[PDB]
């Protein structure tokens, strides 16, 4: 019944209470087939010219650091916003931007708006508290989930939630399910993370952040996996011979 | 004052100053996405004379997700929290082209300063069963009234199943009219003498 009352009764979030073919494996098996080698570059992201990652990409994932995220270098929304995105996406491209539990609700969506995309889903990742049965001045109820805003830019499975136990105090990493879902799109082979971590390096992707403690990236190199005959696969195909 | 209270009406064209301030407005607008509203009579809404301080509850889905947003500002709103509703089925299972929709969304707007108000005991998610077809959950309405017990609220577009004690129900689909509260009551009668609302 009423898991809201339930959660005033007892500090179980409702998302606590929910519960839980066989084809989406082999799809698994072609996307790491066709993920080019991890490549990672550390930069300043504020000090960088974006301009010199290139070519431009099919896909990218921003996960700049909001202060919300560190409660108990932070980018605000006046620095997020100033990033010149729309110069390194390929004109048909997608973004996927973590925008946190407040005013990046709002904000991210004038980003999204600046850097020329339309919003075409709003994936929530909804935390639970399991295991553990502070509210900003503006909240009105107990922030309990974050958004990522999937934004598309030009002409044009799963579902919009992921649900995890919140992570302790000072964890700011977002759930890897959302790497899943992206590459379950199948929208090309050119994926940028933002804002990543050693942590988070991955097949497939090219990882740029401030806290890298290597790098590998080359930029004839990075370009070299998607020359010809290899320009246009989605990621969820057969290499070609 | 106390029981449920309702308008049948047209919420284009109904003189909403008569129905005095409430401390929570929710409205599950037909967004042009049953008649719907077109984007410039969402806009023209009056919304602005229902409140002084307090919050809205704004149901959006789609690109009202945006459109949801400018109404709200417009209004003189500013939005600070989003309720979205999992649907499940009886079970607690989990029941836009990309991905597929296991939620709804609610937007949560303050006007001015609203000072008495319970802050932070609910959570902004809603685990509850799909009902039927464009049914919000009863949730709702148990968050709002421990947010502001025993206060006057309004909810616009509802149908008769939504209506509640201490809430005025407006929609279309009402039964007649049902006012209880004598304020309201001595402002509808000078306002409508004849009972008709027209332009
Ligand atoms: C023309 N002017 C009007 C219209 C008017 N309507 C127009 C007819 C229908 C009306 O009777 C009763 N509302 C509905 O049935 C209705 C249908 C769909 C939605 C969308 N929502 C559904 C619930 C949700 C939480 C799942 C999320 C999504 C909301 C409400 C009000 N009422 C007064 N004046």
């Amino acid at each position: 019944n009423d898991y809201c009352q339930h959660f005033v009764d007892t500090g179980h979030r409702p998302q606590n209470f929910i519960r839980d073919r066989e084809l989406i494996r082999l799809k698994d098996e072609l996307i790491a087939k066709s993920n080019t080698p991890p490549m990672y570059l550390q930069a300043d992201i504020e000090a960088f010219d974006i301009r010199e990652l290139t070519p431009k990409f099919d896909v990218i994932l921003l996960e700049p650091p909001l202060e919300e995220y560190y409660r108990e270098k932070c980018w605000t929304w006046d620095d997020i916003m100033k990033l010149e995105i729309d110069e390194i996406a390929a004109p048909r491209s997608f973004i996927f931007l973590w925008c946190g539990s407040g005013e990046g609700l709002d904000l991210g969506r004038v980003c999204l708006r600046k850097w020329g995309y339309r919003r075409c889903e709003d994936i929530c990742w909804i935390k639970t508290n399991k295991n553990n049965p502070t509210l900003d001045p503006k909240a009105v109820f107990q922030r309990t989930k974050e958004h990522c805003l999937m934004g598309i830019k030009g002409t044009v499975v799963d579902i919009d939630l992921i649900i995890t136990e919140e992570p302790e105090i000072g964890n700011i990493e977002k759930p890897v399910e959302i790497f899943h879902i992206i590459e379950h799109f199948c929208l090309g082979r050119r994926r940028l993370h933002l804002f990543g971590r050693d942590s988070t390096i991955r097949p497939g992707w090219l990882t740029v952040g401030p806290t890298l403690t290597n790098s590998n990236y080359n930029a004839e190199t990075y370009a070299s996996y998607f020359s010809a005959p290899n320009s246009y696969l989605t990621g969820c195909t057969e290499e070609i011979e | 004052l106390f029981p449920p209270q309702w308008i049948c009406c047209d919420i284009r064209y109904l003189d909403v100053s008569i129905l005095g301030k409430f401390a929570v407005v929710m409205a599950d607008p037909p967004w042009d996405i049953y008649g719907t509203l077109t984007d410039d009579e969402m806009r023209r809404l009056n919304i602005p004379v229902l409140q002084d301080d307090g919050f809205l509850f704004l149901w959006v889905t789609g690109r009202a997700m945006e459109l949801g947003r400018e109404c709200l500002n417009l209004w003189g709103y500013e939005r600070v929290d989003e309720i979205i509703w999992v649907k499940t089925n009886q079970l607690q299972r989990i029941i836009g082209h990309w991905l597929n929709h296991g939620k709804e969304h609610c937007l949560v707007g303050v006007k001015g300063n609203p000072q008495g108000f319970n802050q932070g005991l609910d959570c902004d998610v809603i685990v509850a069963e799909v009902r039927s077809t464009s049914h919000k959950p009863d949730e709702i309405y148990g968050m709002i009234e421990r947010l502001s017990p025993g206060t006057r609220k309004i909810e616009l577009f509802g149908r008769p199943h939504n209506v509640q004690p201490n809430w005025i129900t407006l929609g279309n689909q009402l039964d007649g009219i049902h006012l209880l509260d004598p304020d309201v009551v001595a402002r509808f009668k000078q306002r409508y003498p004849d009972g008709i609302i027209s332009k």
